[PDB]
């Protein structure tokens, strides 16, 4: 399995044409603040292709 | 690739009977098989790890045997509280932890 | 005597992510490998993922490669699992098993399990 390739799953809003996102903050899925700690409704936005 | 098979499908016996369940592997695994007792209402448990090594904490009624490509499990008495589904798992081949199909068992 | 309880079971739509966690209390969590097992509603057992005693070696089932991400938290004595891009075939029952050894691919099997939590992947109420 090659895991050098990663794709982002979540973002607060849609990307404008021709820009990049590099920040990897925890995505706030619900209303409970993540505070930098992964938890329920606090997901990781980057997943790697298998 | 390895294919894991179970020869019988369903059995029926009494309180003081003796039954045999066998599990056939496509390729040699060198006595690396595991048996699990799947109680339908709660979490499954482990009975025998390795070829015929009895896990601590279960009655000595169960006893297994076999190596290579054929394995066999026998229940000494089959008390009325032992009806469940049993699985055989190998942990030697490239496909990790391939489980066999079930064996539903009713006491009657 | 060890306890393996998990959470996060519910109803999610296809293509939506859901995160599962599992709490272990009755043993020493710092040096045992842990695995995830799936119980299909009308089939047999199936292995999903596994992690080592510490996160060097991570292995995934072929049918879930590039979709799931299993984590580990030794400080809080609990493990996690991320389910992403779910389809209709992931409506099964999940268990949180414990490996006897400290590696992922060893002849040692799963000695202790826990009660499962059912998940559904559909669009309903």
């Amino acid at each position: 399995g090659n895991y050098n390739y990663l794709y982002r799953l979540f973002r607060k809003s849609n990307l404008k044409p021709f820009e990049r996102d590099i920040s990897t903050e925890i995505y706030q899925a619900g209303s409970t603040p993540c505070n930098g700690v992964e938890g329920f409704n606090c997901y990781f936005p980057l997943q790697s292709y298998g | 690739d390895i294919q894991m098979t179970q020869s019988p499908s369903s059995l029926s016996a009494s309180v003081g009977d003796r039954v045999t369940i066998t599990c056939r592997a496509s390729q040699s695994i060198s006595s690396y098989l595991n048996w699990f007792q799947h109680k339908p209402g709660k979490a499954p448990k482990l009975l025998i790890y390795g070829a015929s090594s009895l896990q601590s904490g279960v009655p000595s009624r169960f006893s297994g045997s076999g190596s290579g490509t054929d394995f066999t499990l026998t229940i000494s008495s089959l008390q009325p509280e032992d009806f469940a589904t049993y699985y055989c798992q190998q942990s030697y081949s490239t496909p990790p932890y391939t489980f066999g199909q079930g064996t539903k068992l009713e006491i009657k | 005597e060890v306890q393996l309880v998990e959470s996060g079971g519910g109803l999610v739509q296809p293509g939506r992510s859901l995160r599962l966690s599992c709490a272990a209390s009755g043993f020493t969590f710092d040096d045992y490998a842990m695995h995830w097992v799936r119980q299909a509603p009308g089939k047999g057992l199936e292995w999903v993922s596994g992690i080592s005693w510490n996160s060097d070696s991570i292995d995934y089932a072929d049918s879930v490669k590039g979709r799931f991400t299993i984590s580990r938290d030794n400080a809080k004595n609990s493990l996690y699992l991320q389910m992403n891009s779910l389809r209709a075939e992931d409506t099964a029952l999940y268990y949180c098993a414990k490996d006897r050894g400290y590696e992922i691919l060893t002849p040692a099997s799963f000695d202790y399990w826990g009660q499962g939590t059912l998940v559904t992947v559909s669009s309903a109420s």
